[PDB]
C-alpha cells in the first residue's frame, strides 16, 4: 500500500 | 487470561515503572501521550530521527500513533538500549511486545 508514515520522525 | 499456565514476562515491564513517572510528567492525554510529547523526550535523548522512528513503528503496540504505558516503555527502552551501545534489529520478538497483541489460535 501507499507507505505506512504518520510518526513525527519521518515528516521531514 | 490470568491464572494458567502462559505466562510470558515482559522484559521491559521489570523496569516499566520508571518510564511510567516520566510518561506522566510528560503531561499525557487520557493516559496516553501523543507523538508531540513523546517527541519531545526523545530528542532530548539526543538521538538522530531514524532511529528515533524506528524506535516508534516498533514500539507503536496499538499503532495508533500515540505512546500508551506499554508503547513508551517500548520507545524508552529501546533508548536505552541504544545508550547501553546496543543496536535496534528492528524485529520484535514475543517477549518484546506486549502479548495484548496476540490471537487465540
Ligand atoms: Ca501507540
Amino acid at each position: 500500500f501507499n507507505y505506512e508514515s504518520t510518526d513525527p520522525f519521518t515528516a521531514k | 487470561g490470568p491464572l494458567g499456565s502462559d505466562d510470558v514476562e515482559w522484559v521491559v515491564g521489570k523496569d516499566k515503572p520508571t518510564y511510567d513517572e516520566i510518561f506522566y510528567t510528560l503531561s499525557p492525554v487520557n493516559g496516553k501521550i501523543t507523538g508531540a510529547n513523546a517527541k519531545k523526550e526523545m530528542v532530548k535523548s539526543k538521538l538522530p530521527n531514524t532511529v528515533l522512528g524506528k524506535i516508534w513503528k516498533l514500539a507503536d503496540v496499538d499503532k495508533d500513533g500515540l505512546l500508551d504505558d506499554e508503547e513508551f516503555a517500548l520507545a524508552n527502552h529501546l533508548i536505552k538500549v541504544k545508550l547501553e551501545g546496543h543496536e535496534l534489529p528492528a524485529d520484535l520478538p514475543p517477549h518484546l511486545v506486549p502479548p495484548s497483541k496476540r490471537r487465540h489460535e
